[PDB]
């Protein structure tokens, strides 16, 4: 639960909203990769 | 952070073999040359404001703050309020860096400073 | 002054301690080679640490996959400037590479059933583009790059890798066409170290800081690229530079296209939503390079924003703040930290920003550095390159997202394997002449005492602005030619440099001036290569030459076409050279490798349109 995404059950993955939800890879509004 | 627990790196050591001028010069390099632009900008600007004016005690606290953590992102998140710093980093220099990062006067922090501030007087 | 010179002997020396260099150094040391790793940074400060995203491998954990489909995506993304033998090698190795990294201790995120979790990314597809989205992108929490560095650095120490930390490599030690090591500066104390080795691996990263706006750390100064140039060796495809349209002005921090997906719009100095005039349907969600070119036209015609009218605005403040806070958590904070902007009432200043250097030191798929002699490829004995500094070329004219951590580990390992297969630990290390490296020290001394009329800061900014204004996304003959003149003029200005710090203990002034020399060599080759290439391919697109110029017209059946001779098409790699003394740039070309490693295993993908 601590490190398990409640929706996808991914463990140990990115925190907060899905980083690829817009097609790039974002954190805090920053584009990390595309 | 499993890799970081099962694979510990050589520990950071406070240095006692450096003059204050040498320590300031090293921390200048190590502030400007970070692994992502965010800390290159914030730490190069913070260093410009402080290194040449800090006490040796302050320099050693700053040294630990920016050089002990393996991950630049941990420093960036401690400074921008996304994470709380370990107790070892809870001191006046961390307080200065956290307040600085908040940018309460809405300044532009878009570039590392040119080095002339070290050498020429502003005319 | 006098320069204390210290000699060392190793089996192998790796210049760079990012993902590529660490993988090569760890690989060599694990194989028994007495290995040095020279790095101007503590290893986890390498730009690899900035990678919070992922790494592609066709593990097939979320659906049935095939690494050959990853091969296909990468070839297509490269716009058939990619060398298919290297792309074959990289995509076939990626599944094992990622599982090996997990075994080394990288805690890749996991599915509920224990497999490495994978995301769709980079436009990757199943069934050779016919079967929908592939899920290949693997990650470690929000710190894949850091985890890679920490794991490989830590593991390398268990095998006694020798690190030269905060040492600045100045040049290769070449003798009679072979690399015999590197000469480097100890930044802490000013001593000069000649590190002799039978094999040298250059893994020094990119050269983004040639431009005014880039996503790179301020360490990305093309130093290994420049060492290659100073050896009279070619660089390759340096004009192929990948940009994102909306980086914060000056800082280069990329703002996600999600801001525009939520309704953010680009505005010029007249308050106009100008993308409606360039992309009437897609508007602010047009393709990257369309947006970047549109912004540039606005700026060129005098509708740029700010006191220098040199950027545009990303406007979010017409959006409900609840929407920004809920859908784009963190954008307000990021904009405040760097631009001092409150996104609920002020726009973000933005401009097109360099993110990746597809070009670099040409290699084969084994990581061996290539020269081009009598129109033939030929390996340079004792010399290897890998990572973003290299051009293998797995990315060709356009890198796919999450392939740029993959090429580090694949080709870092390939360099080590190639050395392991051709050499043994303890082989005789070739000697060097007693004055070897003298010219590097002479150059260092000239910069240390430079007392001319142009400060490092001034020349650097002029280079960066000139590259931003002439060699960025918007490319057309007259502007490229103007830029070529400007960069050549600035190269001549290196002879007029002014520095201030005359000491040799932690002389950052001197280091950043060496970095500027290196950047300028990279800039020259980038802009002259771009001016010469009269076509559009991947990230290089010209307003006067909008078509990809291949050996056939691949928009039409090939049966009955006459093939264009090599000299009359552009599906070929640019090779660039600089006469360091005069600044003269020379360009040559070498073929793209279309053959794979084994046609039965992985068929060549013919160019398509
Ligand atoms: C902000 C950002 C985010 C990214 N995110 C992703 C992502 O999520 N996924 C992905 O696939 N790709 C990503 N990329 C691309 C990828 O991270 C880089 O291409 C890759 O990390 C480069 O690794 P490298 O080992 O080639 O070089 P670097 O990591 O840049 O390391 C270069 C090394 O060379 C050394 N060096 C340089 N010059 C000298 C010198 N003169 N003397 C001695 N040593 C020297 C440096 O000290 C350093 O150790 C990202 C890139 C950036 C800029
Ligand atoms: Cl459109
Ligand atoms: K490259």
């Amino acid at each position: 639960p601590d490190d398990v995404n409640p929706v996808t059950k991914e463990k140990g993955g990115p925190r907060g909203p899905e980083p690829t939800r817009y097609g790039d890879w974002e954190r805090k509004g920053r584009c990390i990769d595309f | 952070q499993k890799d970081m627990i099962e694979i510990p790196l050589p520990p950071w050591q406070e240095r006692t073999d450096e003059s204050i001028e040498t320590k300031r010069a090293r921390l200048l390099y190590e502030s400007r040359k970070r692994g992502m632009l965010e800390n290159c900008i914030l730490l190069s600007l913070f260093a410009k404001e402080h290194l040449q004016h800090m006490t040796e005690k302050q320099l050693n606290l700053y040294d630990r703050l920016i050089n002990e953590p393996s991950n630049d992102w941990d420093i960036y998140y401690w400074a921008t309020e996304a994470k709380p710093a370990p107790e070892i980093f809870e001191n006046e220099v961390m307080a200065l860096l956290r307040d600085f990062a908040k940018n309460k006067n809405k300044e532009q922090r878009l570039r590392a400073p040119d080095l002339e501030y070290l050498f020429e007087k502003p005319r | 002054a006098q320069y204390p010179v210290v000699d060392h002997e190793f089996d192998a020396v790796v210049v760079g301690a990012g993902g590529a260099g660490l993988r090569a150094a760890f690989g060599l040391s694990e194989a028994g080679f007495n290995t040095a790793c020279v790095t101007k940074l503590f290893p986890t400060r390498s730009h690899t640490v900035a990678a919070q995203g992922g790494i592609n491998a066709a593990l097939g954990n979320m659906e049935e996959d095939n690494w050959r489909w990853h091969f296909y995506d990468t070839v297509k993304g490269s716009d058939w400037l990619g060398d298919q033998d290297a792309i074959h090698y990289m995509t076939e190795q990626a599944p094992a590479a990622v599982v090996e990294l997990e075994n080394y201790g990288m805690p890749f995120s996991r599915t509920e059933d224990g497999k490495i979790y994978q995301r769709a990314f980079g436009g990757q597809s199943l069934k050779f583009g016919k079967g929908g989205q592939a899920h290949r992108c693997c990650c470690v929490a929000d710190r894949t790059g850091h985890s890679l560095l920490h794991t490989l650095y830590g593991r390398s120490l268990r095998y006694d890798t020798s690190y030269f930390v905060e040492y600045f490599a100045l040049d290769l030690l070449m003798e009679n066409g072979e690399c015999r090591g590197v000469i480097a500066l100890c930044i802490e104390d000013g001593s000069i170290h000649r590190i002799r080795a039978k094999n040298t691996v250059v893994a020094t990263g990119g050269y983004g800081r040639t431009y005014f706006s880039c996503t790179s750390a301020h360490t990305s100064t093309g130093d290994g690229t420049a060492m290659i140039t100073r050896a009279g060796l070619p660089c390759q495809d340096l004009e192929f530079v990948q940009f994102h349209p909306t980086g914060i002005y000056g800082a280069g921090c990329l703002i996600t296209e999600g801001c525009r997906g939520e309704g953010g719009i680009l505005i010029n100095s007249q308050g106009e939503r100008f993308m409606e005039r360039y992309a009437p349907v897609a508007k602010d969600l047009a393709s990257r390079d369309v947006v970047s070119r549109s912004m540039t036209l606005e700026i060129r015609e005098g509708r740029g924003c700010g006191p220098e009218k040199d950027h545009v605005y990303l406007q979010l403040h017409h959006l409900p703040p609840e929407q920004l806070a809920t859908r784009l958590p963190g954008i307000s904070e990021t904009a405040m930290i760097f631009a001092g902007v409150d996104v609920t009432k002020e726009p973000i200043p933005v401009l097109p920003t360099v993110h990746y250097n597809m070009g670099g030191i040409p290699t084969n798929y084994k990581g061996q550095v290539l020269r081009h002699v009598n129109g033939q490829d030929q390996i340079v004995p004792g010399l290897y390159a890998c990572g973003e500094a290299a051009c293998a070329s797995v990315h060709g004219a356009n890198r796919l997202g999450a392939n740029s951590l993959l090429d580090l580990v694949v080709f870092g390992r390939a360099c080590a394997l190639s050395i392991e297969e051709s050499c043994r630990p303890g082989d005789k290390v070739p000697p060097i002449k007693p004055n070897a490296g003298e010219e590097s020290v002479m150059n260092l001394d000239k910069l240390r005492f430079a007392d001319g009329s142009i400060r490092t800061s001034e020349l650097r900014l002029s280079m960066q602005k000139s590259m931003q204004n002439h060699a960025a996304v918007f490319r057309v003959g007259s502007v490229l030619q103007e830029g070529c003149g400007k960069i050549s003029k600035l190269y001549g200005d290196l002879k007029h440099l002014k520095t201030f710090d005359r000491g040799m203990v932690w002389n950052t002034d001197l280091v950043e001036t060496l970095e500027l020399q290196n950047l300028m060599l990279c800039a020259l080759q980038t802009i002259y290569g771009a001016e010469a290439r009269k076509e559009s391919r991947g990230a290089h697109a010209r307003e006067d030459y909008k078509v990809r110029i291949d050996e056939y017209d691949y928009s039409k059946p090939i049966q009955g076409q006459q093939k264009k001779p090599f000299e009359e098409h552009w599906r070929k790699h640019t090779l660039s050279y600089v006469d360091v003394g005069t600044g003269k740039v020379t360009l040559e070309y070498r073929p793209v490798i279309d053959k794979t490693l084994n046609e039965a295993d992985c068929a060549t993908v013919p160019p398509a349109i």
